[PDB]
């Protein structure tokens, strides 16, 4: 239905900082370098301008359902 | 490229893979269903294709797979649930097999209880070529499997195995095996040394498995 | 109003006075039940109540974060009273077959047998006919409080708490406003407002006029279609 | 004159308890210990004196002990102490604790006793009987040999008293009372029934003499959950689990078993045989007698206005049972501290009984 | 029709619709009946009645003939259908053979359709068990009760209904026969029985008598205050 | 799990007949004996209350003037067949002048023993001890729910029926007489019931060539049990 | 008095006595021995992949790690040290020394008995023929293989009961296990139930690895539908995972070099749901059967639980077992022990037949209505 179609335009249009984030890009091999990438991008984020994030596909992040076990 | 058994529970499948063992002199390599079945995502994938290369290393290479059934399951497109990883290796299983990067160093005779659970592309045509089906043994060689397992124990030679084999209706060759072994018992139960037909008889009677309660009133 | 007035009768009278109770002679209560359509005042009258009285406002639900953050994990839920009993004037609050199993687990507690009191619980859910009716003996929950959908009066009252933050204009009739909902919820006037905000912010002008506000009750009710 | 020479001589035992070089010994022990005394994890024992352990990280060692502390306190699944420099087992470290047993275990005098339950007197004398008189006098038993009655099964229409006679046994007692609702063995993962049960039953045995009380197990069966594995084919495994717990093998013990249910007729008969349960009991709603009890009792802490009749109360609702009556009896309260006052005249139980039984 | 057997055997030797139908009688109202040697007595207790309505229509007591009479237990309905056929029945042997209907013939033919109507084709079993009360030729006093079994089964003094092993053990240790002397005292006796059951306020006390030579009475609800007011009486007297 | 109600058994025999042969077991007790000076018979009434009034309860009915019976367990179901068997009976004699003998009795009996089904219900509940003398000398007769109808000498049945045919057996030969067969049975009677052994509990019923016609009446039971 | 106070002096005199020798003397018990064992070593357990020809040469994953390529020390045998086994390596030089079993999976290490429950065969009696042919297949070949070789047979390797619940079962397995003389290990149904895909076959594995470890054992298997029963297949993937694990099951049984010395006892209320696999005998062979106690059962089994009970033996026993058609030994036990609870509503010392009476209408007639087998003996 044309989702990634207008972020697109959107980042054409602007004149923001624009930072595109691979969903599963924050789940890697080391340990917590995750929440690290977290912190990277908000870091990013706060020094450089009013700006514009998009993260495409946060259903590699957002799963209610856990196991703390794994 | 590959035989399959198939059959009723008991007409013999472990017997041809253990004669094939005793009798070619190539790497007969034996392999349980579930082994293949594991619980980190990504083993049982591993798990074959080492298999398959140590075959292949060893390239006179018999591989022997029992109850393919436990991987081999008709696949579903459901929600909310479903069994994945297993059929991974199942994938896994089958383009190893056959596909893209054909081999000819390869064997497979593979074995289950039932037919009608597996997928299709288990079979198809290239996957395990030779269907072929075991049927229940019919008279005489009930009469046959009967005679085999009374070789060892002191048979008194006055016992006919036809009418066992007539009177031993809709058997496997287990249940004959078990005939044979518990009329022996029965024999020892009176500690006579060798048999007589009435402990075959008797043990037909065990093996049958009555459930009674005491059915006494008839005729 | 008159649901403030039950919710203070039945958790604030315990807190302050638990002595009234005990002179008097009965059980003090331990069970407020929340019905209504949704959208009707169903978390902030709980949530504001609880905060008056001082009260470790606690809402579980759902999560699995929340299951850690309370213990392991490991088997059960009964663990929010370990962590009840640290902060003892406490209540606990739930939204809508799970949580009404949860609610039988918290109050098969606390039915007079699991501890000091201070502890409450609050359901707030719709249509009540779809619950347990093991949930229905009378002995077991001890107000059932409903919520009507808001009136003339009671939506001039919605709407003249959520207008205190925009930037109005004088001479406004509320009341018209009022007048041309039809029975909405307490949920909608709010979005009413925001979207006099945006009416207003498109225009390229920094007060809010009446047709700003007839524009968003007419895209309210053009929404009151979808689904 | 026996209480002189008596005390005497227990205070010279007493001190002589305490009066079990030394302090060098002492010293020695703590140098062959570490001062930072690491955790482990055993996995295995070898009879040679040293064993293998298992660190925080997985790493395993075959390591000796610091033989005083008994190390036959210690099984497989138990927490060691270990040194940093040679990874030798300094001794034993005492359990973790405690989750489960805090949780399921009710620590304190729970409720009123007897004089509050209304007018049951049959019923009470063979729960008493059951458990009461079995774990506080066991006396009589060992004159005939006779085992005592096992599982006692409470069931009947909702509001009768079964809660508050397991609280009135969980007074007066001197048992460890153990308390899991039912419906808290469905979870949301696979095979964590069986885990459930294992543990409670282990917490059980290994406690004390007690009392397990499980109260609306009859919502297992006919209570699907959307937040759950496959449902039947898990529930099912779960009550064998349960069974077998609870009549299976190796010399049961010192456990009392009490279950409550509503329904009766939904439940596997396999729990439901003797050897497991012993004593079914009924509770009906009860008479236009012992609700005066119940009414008195109920009205026994307040300050009744003595123009009100309670014989107006038993007439009308045919079925009533005492969760009506606790309900009428508070919400009369409610209605009296609503205008503030002390006394409760008619109306307020007029206005109780147009509240709680018509909506 | 229906062609099914609603009614299979137990794998134990039951029915289980015979022997749990009667838990529908157990679960019904208590009524006694004993008889004395020239006048029979019977009623009902629990009526738990609204004490503010009609009462004519909930009377549990009629009579087939002007020489029988009825009691039941369990649930009403069938109760009905069961006397509406027994009227029929009692009346056509009243059209053949010019006596009065014996009573021993119409328990016969209570039980004899209670148990083909258990062995047919998918009907369920009557839930009730009547009583039956009535003083043939040369007047002799007879009671029979009924089972959802169908096994007519005569007595000396009743036992139904809700607790009816209470009422039959203080009839076990009321079985006197001086009691059955005077019939002021058997209807005392009656009214004892039902005393020693229920609340028995002088309210649900429905009772009836026949002295064997009339037809039933039913008793005006001051009469059995006035015998419940001397039963109390003698109860004071005892100490 | 209901299945059909006539489904044979993964073994073979049925199951709602043999259930019928589980539901004999918790009926009261009987005793009969074949003498050739005639047929005696014994019962227990099983008397369980004061209240219950003792000369009330059928055991032995009547079928002819002289072909006896005794039931077993269920009752009712056995009246059924009680007048059923009467009017066949009389049937016979009427469409014949001549007695109906027993085993031709039993006979029209065991037709329908088993007609239990859905069209055209369930088995019967009774066992029955027919005697009676016919033409062939004394006939003792027992059949079952199953209508496997045999003749039988001198057989107990019900609850107590183990120690009853063995016990039996002891004592039995084929030249006993008539009240020392009635004493004989009593006393296994008195050893298998429950109460004491009185004037109330249990009933006879001898029929002989010569003691022509059945007939049993109180207080000679007082004799007879004083006899012992 | 004169015994507590002269006891209290005495073993206060003994304790104040000492008390001189322990304010005089002035742990150890190990002490130097503790620190001769200072010289030893930490010794890291590890796990071997293959050997090298010519020379040792071998080849080690530690467990996390890494994998190092290693060599013997000079206290080792160069034969067992095979591959796939848990052996203890140096951490400095990086050396192998001992060899050791493998891993067992600890929560598989606590379903082995270590006890013995005290139930003697005298508790069962009234099942003489199931006792005989039990004890023909249990006991026999491990107390006598005489038999057995001399007539060049093979015994039954494996064994199932069922019957209705509460039939003895239980029972008759504990009292093998009182004189057992092997390794009993229980297995209750549900333990191969876990939360993890294809983990219960792991626990199957390490039960057998226990089972040919050490030879001559008995294994019981108890409440074998968990294990699986049926492999009903729709277009819904549902019981599965329990389906793998009595696949599992199957093949470490029996089938391509079968099992050793090792026996199965299997023990169901429900022998209906049951995967015919199972029912082909070379696994379940016998199918011993319990029934109800037909009418000297329940009188043997009021002799048993009446042997050691406070009674007026001027009683019978017969009359009680007569009113007692379809009933289990847990309903006999219920109705001894109510008989006593009886006993106790009065004062007394001595049951009487009407106690018995009132136990027999206070279990049976009243609580029929559960009565746990009508639907049972039909085995659904
Ligand atoms: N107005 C339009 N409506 C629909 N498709 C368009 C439009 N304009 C261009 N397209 C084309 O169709 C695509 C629309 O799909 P996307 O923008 O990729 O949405 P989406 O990312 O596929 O959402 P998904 O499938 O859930 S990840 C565009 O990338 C163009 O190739
Ligand atoms: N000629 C024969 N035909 C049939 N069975 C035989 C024969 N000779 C021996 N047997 C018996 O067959 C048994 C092997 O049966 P199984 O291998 O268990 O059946 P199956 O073919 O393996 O089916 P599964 O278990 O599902 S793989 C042996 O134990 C022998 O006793
Ligand atoms: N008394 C009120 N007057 C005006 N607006 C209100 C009032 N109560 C709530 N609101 C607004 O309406 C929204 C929804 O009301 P809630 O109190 O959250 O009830 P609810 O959460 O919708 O109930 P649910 O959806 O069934 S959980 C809130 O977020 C507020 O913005
Ligand atoms: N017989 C009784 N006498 C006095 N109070 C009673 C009685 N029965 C119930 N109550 C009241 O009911 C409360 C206890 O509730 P229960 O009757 O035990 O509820 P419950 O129906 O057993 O809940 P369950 O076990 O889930 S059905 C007490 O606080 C009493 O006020
Ligand atoms: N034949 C019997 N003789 C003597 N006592 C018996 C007999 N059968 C059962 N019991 C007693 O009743 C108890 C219950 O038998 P169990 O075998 O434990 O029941 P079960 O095997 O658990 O049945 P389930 O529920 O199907 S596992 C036994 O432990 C004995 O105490």
């Amino acid at each position: 239905c044309g989702k990634t179609m207008l972020a697109k335009a959107v980042a054409h249009h602007t004149t923001a900082a624009f930072i595109r984030v691979v969903g599963s890009e924050f789940v890697q091999k080391y340990l917590g370098e995750g929440p690290r990438m977290v912190r990277d991008v908000f870091r990013l984020a706060k020094e450089n301008a009013p700006a514009i994030i998009f993260i495409d596909e946060i259903d590699a992040i957002a799963t209610k359902r856990f196991d703390a076990q794994t | 490229k590959g035989v399959l058994m198939y059959g009723p529970p008991g007409t013999g499948k472990t017997l041809l893979a253990r004669a094939c063992a005793a009798q070619t002199k190539a790497t007969f390599l034996k392999l349980a269903g579930p082994q293949l079945v594991q619980m980190f995502i990504g083993d049982g994938a591993k798990l074959v294709r080492d298999a398959f290369a140590l075959a292949k290393e060893k390239a006179p290479s018999i591989i022997f797979i029992d109850e393919l059934d436990a991987i081999g399951t008709k696949r579903f497109d459901s929600e909310k649930a479903g069994d994945r990883e297993v059929q991974r290796t199942m994938l896994e299983l089958l383009n190893q097999l056959d596909g893209f990067q054909p081999n000819t160093q390869v064997k497979v005779i593979a074995a289950t209880n039932r037919v009608d659970i597996l997928d299709p592309a288990l079979l198809r045509s290239g996957r395990l070529d030779r269907k072929i089906e075991f049927p229940m043994p019919n008279e005489e060689a009930r009469a046959r499997i009967m005679q085999i397992h009374s070789r060892k124990m002191n048979v008194s030679p006055d016992v006919n195995y036809e009418e066992l084999a007539r009177c031993t209706d809709d058997f496997n060759g287990a249940q004959c095996k078990a005939v044979c072994v518990e009329a022996g018992m029965i024999a020892l139960r009176r500690g006579a040394t060798e048999l007589t037909h009435e402990d075959y008889m008797e043990g037909i009677l065990e093996v049958q498995a009555k459930k009674k309660a005491n059915l006494q009133y008839y005729a | 109003d008159k649901q403030i007035k039950e919710i203070k009768e039945v958790i604030e009278l315990p807190v302050k006075h638990p002595e009234l109770f005990e002179a008097l002679g009965i059980a003090q209560p331990k069970g407020v039940l929340l019905y209504g359509p949704p959208g009707t005042g169903k978390t902030l009258l709980a949530r504001a109540v609880a905060h008056h009285t001082d009260c470790t406002f606690i809402r579980v639900s759902g999560s699995e974060l929340v299951q850690k953050f309370i213990g392991e994990g490991a088997r059960m839920v009964r663990e929010l009273f370990v962590m009840a009993r640290e902060h003892a004037p406490s209540i606990i609050f739930m939204d809508e077959s799970e949580v009404q199993r949860t609610m039988l687990e918290l109050l098969n507690q606390l039915d007079g047998f699991e501890a000091t009191k201070n502890i409450k619980v609050i359901m707030a859910t719709n249509r009540i006919d779809i619950l347990d009716s093991a949930l229905l003996r009378p002995g077991r929950i001890d107000r059932k409080i409903e919520f009507p959908p808001p009136n003339e009066e009671a939506r001039l009252d919605i709407l003249k708490i959520h207008s205190r933050k925009m930037n109005l204009t004088r001479g406004i009739n509320l009341r018209k406003i009022a007048e041309l909902m039809p029975g909405a919820s307490g949920a909608e006037v709010k979005g009413v407002c925001t979207e006099a905000g945006m009416y207003a912010l498109r225009e390229r002008r920094v007060h809010v006029t009446q047709e700003d506000f007839e524009m968003a009750v007419a895209k309210v009710m053009q929404k009151d279609s979808e689904k | 004159l026996e209480r002189i020479k008596d005390y005497l001589l227990m205070e010279e035992e007493f001190i002589r308890n305490q009066e079990q070089k030394q302090e060098e010994e002492r010293s020695k022990v703590d140098d062959l210990r570490g001062t930072p005394m690491s955790v482990g994890t055993l996995e295995e024992i070898i009879d040679d004196n040293h064993a293998i352990v298992s660190t925080s990280v997985g790493s395993e060692h075959y390591v000796s002990i610091l033989s005083f502390v008994d190390k036959d306190l210690l099984e497989p699944g138990c927490s060691v102490l270990l040194n940093h420099k040679v990874h030798a087992v300094i001794g034993v470290l005492m359990d973790d604790t405690d989750p489960l047993v805090t949780v399921m275990k009710v620590e304190k005098a729970p409720q009123e006793t007897y004089a509050d339950i209304g007018g049951l007197d049959n019923q009470i004398q063979e729960i008493k009987e059951s458990v009461e008189l079995p774990l506080t006098h066991p006396e009589y038993y060992e004159e005939m040999g006779i085992k005592p009655p096992k599982g006692v099964i409470l069931y009947g229409p909702p509001g009768t008293g079964k809660t508050l006679l397991a609280k009135a046994v969980a007074n007066q007692t001197s048992a460890t009372f153990l308390r899991v609702v039912g419906s808290e063995l469905i979870q949301k993962y696979l095979g964590d029934g069986p885990k459930l049960v294992r543990e409670l039953f282990r917490v059980a045995e290994e406690h004390a003499p007690s009392i397990v009380f499980i109260d609306e197990i009859d919502a297992i069966g006919t209570k699907r959950y959307d937040s759950n594995s496959g449902g039947e084919r898990e529930i099912q495994r779960t009550m064998l689990e349960l069974l077998n717990q609870l009549d299976g093998f190796d010399s049961r013990g010192d456990v009392k078993v009490i279950m409550a249910t509503n329904r009766i007729e939904t439940l596997d008969p396999a729990l439901i045989r003797p050897g497991r349960i012993d004593r079914k009991i009924e509770f009906p709603l009860p008479d236009e007698k012992t609700k005066k009890r119940i009414f008195q009792i109920h009205t026994s802490r307040m300050t009744l206005a003595d123009d009100v009749t309670l014989d107006d109360l038993i007439m009308a609702k045919d079925d009533l049972s005492g969760a009506d009556i606790k309900a009428i009896c508070t919400e009369a309260g409610l209605m009296a501290l609503r205008e503030r006052r002390m006394k409760v005249t008619n109306e307020d139980f007029k206005k109780s009984k147009e509240n709680v039984l018509y909506k | 029709s229906y062609d099914r057997a609603i009614t299979v055997f137990s794998p134990d030797g039951h029915l289980f619709q015979v022997e749990y139908a009667q838990e529908a009688v157990k679960k019904g109202s208590t009524a006694v009946g004993v008889r004395g040697r020239d006048i029979v007595v019977l009623g009902v207790e629990k009526k738990s009645v609204a004490k503010l309505q009609d009462e004519r229509t909930v009377r549990k007591i009629c009579a087939l003939d002007d020489n029988v009479c009825m009691a039941f237990a369990g649930l009403t309905a069938d109760a009905r259908i069961v006397i509406n056929r027994a009227r029929v029945e009692c009346q056509s042997h009243r059209l053949t053979v010019e006596d009065p209907v014996t009573v021993e013939y119409i328990t016969r033919y209570i039980a004899s359709l209670k148990q083909r109507y258990t062995q047919s084709n998918g009907r369920r079993p009557f839930g009730i068990s009547a009583l039956i009360v009535g003083f043939d030729f040369d007047g002799t006093p007879r009671l029979y009760q009924t089972d959802p079994s169908g096994t007519y089964h005569a007595w000396k003094a009743n036992a139904i209904g809700r607790g009816a092993k209470s009422v039959r053990e203080f009839l076990e240790k009321n079985y006197t026969d001086e009691a059955i002397e005077t019939d002021d005292l058997t209807i005392k006796l009656v009214i004892k029985a039902l005393l020693e059951v229920v609340q028995s306020g002088g309210k649900n006390i429905e009772l009836a008598v026949m002295r064997r030579d009339q037809s039933l009475k039913i008793l005006n609800p001051e009469e059995i205050e006035k015998y419940v007011a001397e039963i109390e009486k003698e109860k004071e007297e005892n100490e | 799990y209901d299945r059909g109600v006539n489904t044979f058994s993964p073994e073979g025999r049925l199951f709602q007949v043999e259930y019928a042969i589980e539901a004999i077991k918790l009926g009261s007790t009987a005793i009969g004996i074949q003498t050739s000076e005639g047929v005696c018979l014994a019962v227990e009434k099983r008397i369980t209350s004061p209240l219950m009034e003792p000369s009330s309860i059928e055991k032995i009915v009547e079928i002819d003037a002289h072909i006896g019976c005794a039931m077993s367990g269920l009752i009712a179901d056995a009246k059924t067949l009680i007048d059923k068997a009467r009017v066949e009976t009389q049937n016979h004699w009427f469409t014949y002048n001549e007695t109906m003998t027993v085993e031709s009795v039993t006979q029209a009996v065991s037709n329908l023993a088993l007609q239990f089904g859905e069209e055209d219900s369930r088995p019967f509940g009774v066992a029955l001890l027919f005697g009676g003398v016919d033409e062939k000398g004394p006939q003792l007769f027992h059949m079952d729910p199953s209508g496997t109808f045999v003749q039988c000498d001198a057989r107990a049945i019900g609850s107590a029926s183990e120690g009853a045919q063995s016990s039996l057996q002891e004592v039995y030969h084929k030249s006993m007489t008539l009240k020392e067969a009635i004493k004989s049975s009593l006393i296994i009677l008195k050893q298998v019931m429950e109460e004491k052994l009185n004037a109330t509990n249990i009933e006879l019923a001898t029929v002989q060539p010569g003691q022509n016609f059945h007939m049993f009446t109180k207080e000679e039971l007082e004799e007879v049990i004083k006899d012992i | 008095q004169v015994e507590d106070d002269i006891q209290q002096l005495l073993k206060k005199i003994n304790e104040l006595t000492g008390i001189k020798e322990s304010d005089t003397g002035l742990l150890a018990a190990d002490k130097q021995t503790l620190q001769s064992e200072q010289p030893l070593q930490v010794a890291r357990c590890t796990k071997i992949i293959n050997a090298d020809s010519e020379d040792p040469k071998y080849i080690i994953n530690v467990k996390q790690f890494a994998k190092f390529v290693v060599d013997l020390s000079d206290q080792v045998a160069p034969t067992d040290i095979e591959e796939g086994m848990r052996v203890g390596v140096d951490r400095n030089k990086y050396q192998i020394h001992i060899p050791l079993p493998p891993k067992i999976d600890p929560t598989v290490t606590m379903m082995q008995v270590e006890e013995k429950p005290d139930v003697t065969y005298s508790d069962v009696g009234g099942c003489k023929e199931q006792i005989e042919k039990l004890r023909e297949v249990v006991e026999t070949p491990l107390l006598h293989p005489e038999r057995f070789v001399n007539l060049g047979i093979e015994p039954p390797k494996g064994v199932l009961l069922f019957g209705p619940p509460g039939t003895g079962k239980t029972l008759c397995a504990r009292a093998v296990a009182n004189r057992t003389d092997a390794c009993f290990i229980r297995v209750i149904g549900s333990e191969l139930v876990q939360k993890y895909v294809g983990e219960g076959a792991r626990m199957v594995r390490e039960l057998f690895e226990m089972a040919r470890t050490k030879k001559a054992c008995l294994i019981f298997f108890d409440e074998i539908d968990a294990i699986g029963g049926a492999r009903f297949d729709d277009g819904a993937g549902g019981d599965n995972e329990v389906q793998r694990t009595m696949l599992e099951l199957i093949n470490q049984l029996d089938g391509f070099d079968p099992r050793g010395n090792i026996k199965v006892l299997m023990a169901t209320n429900r022998p209906d749901t049951l995967d015919p696999a199972l029912m082909r005998p070379g696994r379940l062979d016998r199918k011993i059967e319990f029934s109800l106690p037909d009418l000297e059962g329940r009188t043997h089994i009021f002799k048993i639980h009446a042997r050691s009970m406070s009674v007026e033996r001027d009683i019978r026993f017969e009359l009680l077992a007569r009113l007692c058609p379809n009933s289990t030994g847990a309903e006999i036990r219920s109705v001894c022990t109510e008989a006593g609870m009886f006993a106790i509503r009065a004062r007394r010392k001595i049951a009487t037949e009407k106690d018995f009476l009132e136990a027999v209408n206070k279990v049976i007639k009243s609580y029929a209505k559960f009565s746990a087998t009508p639907r049972y003996m039909t085995y659904n």
